[PDB]
């Protein structure tokens, strides 16, 4: 009777996307937990690198929170049984509050980390005298607090409704927007604009300035050989490639997600055909895959290039096994 | 050599013949000084916010 | 024949230990067992005052308990106003390498010394007002670990060549020289009546001197590693010892021996600073793991734990008013507790 | 037929 | 709320505080270098080439301000004051190569000191610069005196180049950590010119790698 509300897709694609999500879950939780332990172990001369290690700890914690808070619930009742919504009444809006607070936390952590890398490389002498560990802890708790308070419109706009043809039905219960279409359009536009356009602009501008400056330092070191010469230019080239990798991974991971939310909020009910319905749900699986890639690709960037960070990490895995 | 050892023996000899109080009496004296000045201590006795300068 | 003399020295040490054991009728905790505990001492920070750009090594209060001085490796020591966090002065040192400073009882002078092994005297109150170097006490050939003023004219130091020394600042020469240590001395603590003082060494031994007489009155042992801080109990008949092997001991001047030990299993780090409250009941000790405990000095129960320093607490000390505790640390932030 | 999962 | 005097006091404190920030951002630009040796290692010679406690040397090379601290005059327990130097840019460590014949053994004592300052807990991240001093006298001493006096096993080929490279490989084998700190080794004569140029290149490399290790890019 509620068969029109059902989403009908090929079940083997559901099995594939479930296996990909389990793989991303185990890799991301392992990477971010052992990243937090490795950043906890570092204890020798904390003056100004403790700032960046607190930023890396905040970013790994936010990715771990995206994975742990999001993956089981969205996996279960957005991939397998979206129809009954077995979780319940206030859990709908609480769950969107948690997911969107975690999304803002990861966005502002990558943005703040780019800000701190800019302060450390391009204006290096002022970063010691100006910024402090108290200043860094203030700034990190401030961006976590701002990520908490931005997600409150997603707490108001989301809620349970009963979209069955009948008034009461067990499978009728769904977890949708409840407020008027113009209002939820404003909320999704502000969410998309802030959580994508503001980090993408600051990441693009700052990481491009940093990569330009340390490519100038590459040209300087190759111009004028020394004892650490073939180590320094390799360090700087891998720094350039980390900066471009963070920018490109940010775009490729979080553009299709906001494209999905925006093409939800724009397209009116007259334009939806069942082709767009089915394309939306396959697009939903694809975009949440590209979304959960970003929670995993942060410890991979650190173990790739930092040789100090690599050894403590692989010894920590050797201690566990 | 010999003069350093003579100086060490002389110092230990001067330190040895020193009259010593019993430890229970020194315990009672430490206890009595704590009780006699416990009242005007701002750290042991917390101070109301009018009299606290900070 | 010097085997005989060394045997006589060992005989004197054995007789000293046996005599002080014969005077040891009962321990302190058996006496103070009936005393009610001090409670939980919760002290929140006030007036967090900043502007050092390197590790703070030493600080000392004023006798009015209004101002304090603190010294750091940025090459400057700053005279603070702890009531309103104003910087009364900022004195540029001749040498950056500094690890002690003192504030005079009159409030006119400050002292400063370190790896330059020259304890410098600065004159604060002068016409054409700027802090100039009045006298500059040299000739000590090892790092200065603690300078303290007796008066405006007499300063005593304890330093890295195993000796202490009294000076007369106006002449510029050391009047009395205190020898008797095998290892270099890290600390010093004048008595309330200031006729006598105690120094502590890296040979794990604290000794008592008389300032007028000039020789060591008595020698206190009891633990293993080098010691970093001592402070007089405010009566003057006792003092405490901040050692490196995670123990504070309380020593008696008249009973000549160790009285009690402040130890705990969770702590294994060194103890950089020790001071007492005015009543003497609370002992304050700042450690290498960036926290300060509050030791009940009669019971060896830690009543409270100060926190909120990021790096090692290097220096602390209590107002003569008894009102506040200033703890400096290597993260360049000095905190007034209350 | 608007999809409802966002 | 503040009185007539108290506001002027706060203005004085703000002027003092901006002087503190200006002098601190000036002092953060200059390079500070600890200097060590066995005393007979020609450290006074490299101090002359740069041209009773701490002895400081202020020299500028190519718009970079160096502060060099000669700490060997401070004769006391090293454990109590070595933590004052945590956070110097680089250590300059001196070895006289000619000490393998001299017994006071002196070469093994120099290696013991070098192990002691490498594996110290205050110098985990601080890179080290070696000046293997007295090049010519060591080159002459090889031809008369074998290197089997110092080291028990060497596997032969006594020329200058193999012996010098072997001593370099021994000292660079001494550090237990190689991922976080890096040893820069320079064979230097008493009268060579480019020694401060080596210090300049080494320190510039260390500053670039410190920036990258700060950001996480290395």
């Amino acid at each position: 009777p509620s068969s029109e509300l059902d989403v009908n897709t090929d079940i083997y694609s559901k099995v594939l996307v479930t296996a990909v999500y389990l793989a991303l879950f185990v890799v991301g939780t392992v990477g971010n937990t052992v990243t937090l332990f490795t950043l906890a172990r570092k204890k020798s001369l904390q003056s100004l690198q403790s700032t960046v290690h607190y930023h890396l700890g905040s970013l790994a914690l936010s990715d771990l929170l995206t994975l742990l808070l999001a993956m089981p619930v969205e996996l279960y009742n957005f991939i397998w049984v979206h129809h009954p919504w077995a979780f319940g009444d206030a859990g709908c809006r609480g769950y969107y509050f948690l997911r969107d607070a975690c999304t803002y936390a990861t966005a502002l952590n990558v943005a703040s980390l780019s800000v701190e890398r800019y302060l450390a490389i391009c204006h290096p002498f002022k970063a010691k005298t100006l910024m402090s560990r108290s200043r860094t802890k203030k700034f990190i708790s401030a961006i976590w607090l701002a990520s908490a308070l931005l997600a409150v419109p997603m707490l108001f706009t989301m809620g349970e409704q009963n979209r069955s043809a009948d008034g009461q039905h067990a499978g009728g219960l769904v977890c949708t927007p409840t407020i008027h279409t113009a209002t939820v359009k404003v909320v999704i536009q502000v969410n998309t604009f802030m959580s994508f356009i503001f980090p993408m602009v600051v990441i693009s501008v700052l990481n491009t300035i940093i990569a330009n400056k340390l490519t100038v330092m590459v040209r300087q070191a190759a111009e004028q050989c020394t004892v650490g010469g073939p180590g320094r230019v390799q360090a700087l080239r891998h720094g350039v490639r980390v900066l471009r990798a963070v920018v490109i991974a940010f775009v490729v991971c979080w553009l299709p997600y906001h494209v999905r939310r925006l093409m939800f909020c724009y397209i009116s009910d007259e334009q939806w055909t069942p082709f767009l319905y089915d394309f939306y749900h396959y697009f939903y699986m694809v975009t949440n895959a590209l979304f959960y890639v970003s929670s995993t690709i942060n410890p991979i960037l650190y173990n790739l290039v930092s040789a100090n960070f690599r050894h403590i990490f692989l010894a920590t895995l050797a201690c566990l096994c | 050599s010999i003069a350093q050892a003579r100086k060490l023996v002389e110092q230990l000899k001067m330190e040895a013949n020193i009259d010593r109080i019993k430890v229970s009496k020194a315990a009672a004296d430490l206890m009595a000084y704590c009780e006699a000045h416990a009242k005007e201590d701002p750290l042991l006795t917390p101070v109301p916010a009018s009299e606290n300068p900070f | 024949e010097l085997d005989q003399l060394r045997q006589e020295a060992e005989q004197l040490k054995n007789q000293i230990r046996d005599a002080r054991k014969a005077c040891a009728d009962a321990t302190l905790s058996q006496i103070t067992n009936n005393i009610d505990p001090v409670g939980r001492i919760q002290m929140r920070t006030r007036r967090t005052l900043r502007g050092h750009l390197a590790k703070i090594y030493a600080m000392h209060w004023g006798t009015d308990s209004r101002l304090l001085v603190s010294a750091s490796q940025d090459g400057k020591l700053i005279i603070w106003d702890s009531y309103t966090t104003n910087k009364v002065h900022a004195i540029p040192l001749r040498s950056s390498w500094v690890m002690t400073c003192a504030y005079a009882p009159s409030g006119n002078y400050v002292a400063c010394g370190g790896l330059d092994n020259i304890c410098s005297i600065y004159n604060l109150k002068t016409r054409e007002g700027n802090v100039r170097v009045s006298r500059e006490l040299a000739g000590h050939t090892g790092y200065l670990s603690c300078c303290r003023f007796l008066d405006d004219n007499q300063i005593v130091t304890s330093s890295g060549d195993t000796t202490c020394a009294l000076w007369d600042i106006e002449t510029g020469q050391q009047t009395t020289t205190f020898t008797g240590h095998t290892g270099d001395v890290m600390s010093l603590s004048l008595a309330p009546d200031t006729r006598l003082f105690v120094s502590g060494a890296c040979d794990a031994s604290a000794k008592l001197w008389d300032v007028r007489e000039g020789m060591c009155r008595q020698t206190f042992t009891g633990h293993e590693s080098d010691i970093n801080a001592i402070c007089f109990f405010p009566n003057g008949n006792a003092f405490a010892t901040g050692s490196d092997d995670a123990t504070c001991r309380l020593f008696d001047l008249r009973a000549d021996q160790e009285l009690m030990t402040y130890s705990h299993d969770n702590i294994i780090c060194g103890i950089t600073s020790v001071s007492f409250s005015k009543s003497g009941r609370l002992l304050l000790a700042g450690y290498d793991d960036f926290n300060c405990n509050v030791w009940d000095a009669l019971k060896a129960d830690r009543a409270g734990v100060l926190a909120g320093h990021d790096n090692r607490v290097s220096c602390l000390g209590v107002t003569d008013d008894g009102m506040a505790v200033a703890t400096g640390s290597w993260d360049s932030f000095l905190k007034i507790w209350n | 037929k608007k999809p409802y999962i966002l | 709320t503040l009185s007539a005097e108290d506001k002027a006091a706060v203005e004085r404190s703000k002027m003092i505080d901006r002087n503190l920030r200006e002098d601190g951002e000036k002092a953060a630009r200059e390079v500070k270098l600890l200097l060590l040796g066995a005393g007979e290692s020609g450290k006074s010679t490299i101090v002359k080439q740069m041209k009773t406690g701490i002895v400081e040397t202020h020299f500028t090379f190519k718009d970079l301000h160096f502060k060099m601290f000669d700490v060997g005059g401070q004769r006391s327990e090293r454990k109590k004051w070595i933590h004052c130097f945590e956070g110097v840019t680089a250590i300059i460590f001196c070895v006289a190569l000619s000490d393998y014949d001299l017994v006071l053994n002196r070469m093994h004592e120099s290696m013991k000191l070098f192990d002691s300052i490498c594996n110290n807990k205050w110098f985990t991240d601080t890179s080290i610069i070696l000046f293997l001093n007295k090049k010519d006298l060591f080159e002459e001493k090889i031809k008369k005196s074998p290197l089997t006096i110092c080291y028990p096993e060497y596997a032969g080929s006594n020329t200058y180049e193999e012996a010098a490279a072997y001593i370099q490989c021994q000292f660079e084998d001494l550090n237990k950590r190689k991922d976080t700190k890096e040893i820069y080794t320079h064979f230097t004569c008493a009268t060579d010119t480019k020694n401060v140029q080596f210090v300049f290149d080494a320190v510039t490399d260390v500053i670039i790698k410190n920036n990258l290790k700060d950001c996480g890019l290395f």
